[PDB]
RNA sequence: UAACUUCGGGAGAAGGGGUGCCUGCGGGUGCGUAACCCGCAGGUCGCAGUGACUAGGGGGGCCCGACUGUUUAAUAAAAA
RNA sequence: GGUCAGGUCGAGCCCGGGCUCCGUGAGGGGGGAGAAGUCGUAACAAGGUAACCGUAGGGGAACCUACGGCUCGAUCACCUCCU
RNA sequence: AGUGGUGGCCACUAUUAUUGGGCCUAAAGCGGCCGUAGCCGGGCCCGUAAGUCCCUGGCGAAAUCCCACGGCUCAACCGUGGGGCUCGCUGGGGAUACUGCGGGCCUUGGGACCGGGAGAGGCCGGGGGUACCCCCGGGGUAGGGGUGAAAUCCUAUAAUCCCGGGGGGACCGCCAGUGGCGAAGGCGCCCGGCUGGAACGGGUCCGACGGUGAGCGCGGAAGGCCAGGGGAGCGAACCGGAUUAGAUACCCGGGUAGUCCUGGCUGUAAAGGAUGCGGGCUAGGUGUCGGGCGAGCUUCGAGCUCGCCCGGUGCCGUAGGGAAGCCGUUAAGCCCGCCGCCUGGGGAGUACGGCCGCAAGGCUGAAACUUAAAGGAAUUGGCGGGGGAGCACUACAAGGGGUGGAGCGUGCGGU
RNA sequence: GUGGGGUAACGGCCCACCAAGCCGAAGAUCGGUACGGGCCGUGAGAGCGGGAGCCCGGAGAUGGACACUGAGACACGGGUCCA
């Protein structure tokens, strides 16, 4: 070859080669460690509730346009700061401050985001445990709040 | 052939004689030719230089092909004959010459200092001798208890 | 470009070792 | 690590005591005696070096029995 | 240096055939070469073969039919059981019915079908198609 | 035994533990059991065994001068 | 069961050191985003100063000069290859 | 009677390559060697049967899984039988191709020997000239110098200019070639001694001593660091001048370390063939360097040349390979053994710790976060104070009139 | 290593004496994480991922320490005691 331990009893050499190089994938290293868990604020969980600290809006990037409605939350789960994107059409009536808001991830932990958002990885599904997404739709429950 | 170890070029294209049928164009016997080897060894010739002589003078193709066997040691030619007589030391002539050069070099580097090229060559000759010796000690060409270090080298030379 | 990165790093290191040397 | 400076302590300043430690170490050594071929050459006095074995006293450098100044005189040829 | 000589002897034979040369001169020279040549010759995938006996360097001169497209050896020379003969023939090789997965057994060199008939494998030596 | 380090040092850092007396042994030196030195074991008293006398409290940070030395004999021994 | 002498198992408390993780602090460094502000015009054609590089000093910045290397080098760059 | 969302895991993903991936240019060859551990071993024989294959027998609980049939309306499911189960362990008998080991053997690999020969290989000493510079003397006036133009600057008891002499440092135009030598970094005046390596022909010698090689060890341009010496010219810093809006820069006048030599020390490179090392094998042609060999020519010297042969460096090109450009016996071709290394981009070659270094630095070496691209080759087009060539009168030159002045006419901006 | 104690019993388990060995790069020691197995999830396979109901074996019962009765506990709804 141009490379390898091909010998009969050489196999430990080969097995280590592969073992070191496997670590070169971030996604493999994260998951075995628990670095994934620690980094995401929900702690590897699907959702967590928290209290809306204040309503802030974030700016659109250079390709795009649009001023997005958002909540800065303090999780009741832990004691950390999260930024969570709130949808809704006329969004702000539906969403409410200092009530309990429940935040979920979106789109995987790919680390990327949409263009209209400078860096928000998170979704607000629920406000007072009734979805925002019901209020977007006209066919299940038409606007409320 | 071809191998590289202190050159960036291949080895020479020379080969052994294939007159592997016994001589009959020689007109000297085995007996006369042995007689010559004792006298020449005694004179001051080393065993490579004897065999070269034998090919030119006495006209044999190879000294492997007029005198193998006649004693029961491996690869029977000159120094095995001598070895049974006690005219050859056990340390191969090959090794005797390598060792002699390895002494010669320390003495020049001293007197001539600032030799980079010659210094790398002293490391290289020595290194090769340890590897050759490591096989010989086992084979019985050298004693088991022998070691090759550079002080022992100087001893042999002197 | 190429010059920039390296000298910046060498500045970054010498300031850090300065801030390490005089606050121990 | 010290060559011979460690008697002095931490004192005199690193560079000077490093230099002294090297130069004296070399100074103590045996050196070629082209007289006998036996050597034990020591510095008796200032610019004086003497071999114990042959009783010979001869002039030398400050750290060698030969001087680099002296070699230049040799090198020029008559 | 010269190590694993057999793989090399097969490898020369492949290059010859890719060119479509009439013959091959095998510099390596063994019992292994000649028994493998006899197996090749029974199948009639090679033609007639000469061994000159020289002790300077034995030579084999091989006729090429061109019926061997590729023939090479195994990198580990990992061992092979009787149940396992099929597994290696489908897996690696394009063949399915060509009947040579050359294996060495206690008798010499055998093919695939010949290994079944006897009932004996050994270490997997190489392949031929 | 720490920070620090010019690898010398910091260091006796810091901090812990034992130590009397009697009775039986061992090693070492010697010379023939004389002359000595250094340990061990068992027994055992008091509140306390360096019991008296003798006999350093320790640690870090900052400033200055590197150091040892010298200075206003006799108000000033220092950052001079 | 009393009280006490000798020996063993032996927590809990206290003291100091070692190791390992978490929270956190004036002040300070860079990073990814932002829209608009500020200076120059460096790089991309040769960008009107061909560029890179290791090393060394200096510059408000893009950078510049010295030395040696390199062309992934400008060019009809013409001992020569190129012409 | 679910559908849909988020989070995670497995497939898709040959994005972990054993099946089933790579390293000229896409990410990736270690600056090079040495030899340790380890991995791997030519031919022939022989002993063992450890590895390796076969057979029998002990056993790997039930459940889970498949197939079959049956029961519950049916089916899921469960029963029953058969088959299989992480299936890692055990004992005896046999075989000996292949492997391991012990012994014997052979020259095919490896190292070694001898003779002609070439060389900018290394170490030392001697020495020549060219050119610069300084100083002495002669000669000889008014500008020299510098540039794209300039300016600073330099010069009158005299610079530049021109001759003769002495001293000094440094280096070697021609020679010099697509050329030669060294492991690599690299190596160029000429002469001599000392010394290392190589191609080659003759295998004369040991007889598998072999290959690779984690670690380790060692060399390592330039500059730098330390000491000493040397200093003619050159020139970071630096001090003016110009250019430029300003120059921070290109340009010019001065100028220090340094450049040189020795002793010592550190270690980097686009240290490139961006192509790890060793071997076998796979179309050729031509030139060239040195060797061997047979000739012709001959100034009778391999001086000029041809072929065979051996090694090396180049051009063109086959099979094949490559994304393509290319590569192609000097492989990116076909194989084998081993080492080093990569797995999107930025954060970052940073942080933190350790290790080395005198420092500068070197080695190792993250994470939070953010992103839908980063990259390679070619195609086509535009473009370029990029190169070459050529035309045009709605181009420029030549030439003749005119606008911008004034007043008016007319349109527009503004008001 | 030698003798001995104690246990249901082997044993540096514990003890006296005597020696200076034992272990390591085929990764010791240290930090960190984790009941293990039958199986299961996925994948054509190779492989990857997993230890959940359930069965099998061990471990625990506020944290720690302690004995007695019993073939069997140092004892999951027993006692003593400390936090």
């Amino acid at each position: 070859g141009k490379k390898a331990p091909n010998g009969e009893f050489a196999g430990r050499k080969l097995k280590l080669k592969r073992k070191k190089f496997r670590w070169s994938d971030i996604r493999y290293k994260r998951r075995v460690l628990r670095l994934k868990e620690k980094s995401d604020p929900l702690e590897g969980a699907p959702q967590a509730r928290g209290i809306v600290l204040e309503k802030i809006a974030v700016e659109a990037k250079q390709p795009n346009s649009g001023m997005r409605k958002a909540v800065r939350v303090q999780l009741i789960k832990n004691g950390k700061v999260v930024t969570a994107f709130c949808p809704g059409d006329g969004a702000i009536k539906f969403i409410d401050e200092h009530d309990e808001v429940i935040i979920e991830g979106i789109g995987g932990p790919k680390g990327g985001s949409m263009g209209d958002i400078p860096g928000i990885r998170y979704k607000v599904v629920k406000v007072n445990r009734v979805s925002l997404k019901e209020l977007v739709k006209g066919r299940k429950e038409k606007p409320r709040r | 052939m071809a191998r590289m170890h202190a050159r960036k070029r291949g080895k020479s294209g020379s080969k052994r004689p294939p007159r592997t049928a016994p001589p009959i164009w020689v007109e000297y016997t085995v007996e006369e030719i042995e007689n010559l080897v004792v006298k020449l060894r005694k004179e001051g010739y080393s065993t490579a230089m004897i065999g070269t002589i034998l090919r030119d003078q006495y006209g044999i193709p190879s000294v492997k092909l007029f005198k193998d066997p006649d004693n029961p040691n491996r690869n029977l030619t000159i120094t095995r004959i001598l070895e049974k007589h006690g005219l050859a030391p056990e340390i191969p002539e090959d090794l005797m010459f390598l060792i002699r050069r390895a002494v010669n070099l320390r003495k020049h580097l001293e007197q001539h200092p600032k030799d980079l090229h010659s210094m790398r060559g002293l490391q290289l000759i020595e290194s090769k001798i340890r590897r050759l010796v490591k096989y010989y000690k086992r084979k019985g060409k050298l004693p088991k208890n022998w070691r090759y270090d550079p002080e022992t080298a100087k001893l042999l030379v002197r | 470009m190429r010059w920039k990165w390296i000298k910046k790093r060498i500045r970054r290191l010498k300031r850090q070792r300065k801030k390490e040397r005089g606050l121990i | 690590k010290v060559g011979s400076a460690g008697r002095f302590g931490a004192r005199y300043g690193l560079k000077i005591r490093r230099r002294v430690a090297a130069v004296e170490a070399k100074m103590r050594q045996k050196h070629t005696c082209p007289v006998c071929g036996r050597k034990a050459v020591k510095r008796i006095s200032t610019g004086i070096w003497q071999c114990q074995k042959c009783g010979a006293t001869f002039a030398g450098g400050a750290y060698l029995p030969v001087t680099p100044a002296g070699k230049a005189v040799r090198r020029i040829t008559e | 240096t010269l190590l694993d000589p057999l793989a090399n002897a097969l490898s020369h034979i492949t290059n010859s055939e890719r060119v479509g040369k009439r013959e091959v001169y095998i510099k390596p020279a063994s019992k292994l070469i000649g028994e493998v040549l006899r197996v090749m010759q029974k199948y009639g995938y090679i033609g007639e073969f000469e061994f000159i006996d020289d002790g300077r360097a034995g030579v084999y001169r091989v006729q090429l039919l061109g019926r061997i497209n590729k023939a090479g050896a195994i990198k580990p020379r990992f061992p092979v059981k009787v149940s396992e003969f099929e597994k290696w023939e489908k897996r690696f090789l394009p063949a399915f019915e060509f009947g040579i997965l050359i294996v060495s057994t206690s008798q010499g060199v055998m093919s695939h079908k010949e290994a079944i008939e006897k009932g004996i494998g050994g270490r997997l030596i190489a392949y031929v198609y």
